[PDB]
């Protein structure tokens, strides 16, 4: 209902096609060799890439811009990790073969990554299949996360919602029309926003494990996460 | 700090 919302709707998302992972890329998780090593060196390339798109995304979204910068900040730099899981949750779930679902997983499980945190992490992965998401479920969710005004390091929160409530009620518009048997799907999307608060809580100690083996990253992805 | 970060926004 209200197309208003549809001169947004597919304005938010051929922003979120508008760029894949380049191929250069992503034919190395089947290109090159299998260690601990090249596995934490591609996921780097990988999310490090990821992050560029995703500023791109972000810039697009009806009123980012507008907003202070000493904010914009603070929602990439708290959101980020969650708008990677989601975009390779689709991945998995859809298993689109550009992502190479099957062996991504792997260099995943390999990467010095504590099997504590490797584990919930592949029991959301499955989790988010069986909803059988669609593009718009996952792009708008992706907006949704990216203007969360609950962060950390916000002094205008009140103004991140004025743009985060109306992809809200777009998104929920959306699941009384694809699927109507079950009003309840709306509020199953919602929770997956605080399974990902959940992992962002373990992602940042899956970094110092990391920071403390010597794995190293990109001064990208050394600024986004500090 | 947090400066590579802007030069992506103002692209
Ligand atoms: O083929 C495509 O076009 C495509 C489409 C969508 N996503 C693509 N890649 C998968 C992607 O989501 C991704 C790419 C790299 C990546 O790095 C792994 C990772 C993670 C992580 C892991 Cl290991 C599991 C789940 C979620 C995350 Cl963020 N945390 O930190 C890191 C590291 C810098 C080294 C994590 C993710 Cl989720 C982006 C590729």
């Amino acid at each position: 209902l209200t197309p208003d919302q549809q001169t947004l709707l597919h304005f938010i998302m051929d922003s979120y096609n508008k760029q894949r992972m380049p191929q250069e890329i992503t034919n190395k998780i089947l290109k090159e060799e299998f260690s601990a090593e090249e596995n934490f060196l591609i996921l780097t390339e990988m999310a490090t890439n990821h992050v560029q798109v995703l500023v791109e995304f972000t810039k697009k979204l009806p009123g980012f811009q507008t907003l202070d910068h000493e904010d914009q900040i603070a929602l990439l730099k708290g959101s980020a990790v969650e708008a990677m899981f989601l975009r390779s949750a689709e991945i998995f779930n859809k298993k689109l073969p550009s992502g190479h679902s099957d062996l991504l997983e792997e260099r995943i499980r390999n990467s010095g990554i504590s099997d504590e945190y490797i584990t919930p992490m592949f029991s959301f992965y499955k989790s988010i299949g069986e909803l059988k998401m669609t593009q718009e479920e996952y792009a708008l969710l992706t907006a949704i996360v990216i203007l969360s005004p609950d962060r950390q390091y916000i002094k205008d929160r009140e103004a991140v919602e004025k743009l985060q409530e109306p992809l809200l009620d777009v998104l929920q518009k959306l699941c009384k029309i694809h699927q109507p048997e079950n009003p309840q799907h709306f509020a199953c999307l919602l929770g997956r926003l605080t399974e990902l608060r959940t992992f962002n809580h373990h992602h940042a100690e899956m970094l110092m494990s990391w920071r403390v083996n010597d794995h190293k990253f990109t001064p990208l992805l050394c600024e986004i996460w500090d | 700090e947090n400066a590579l970060l802007r030069y992506l926004l103002d692209k």
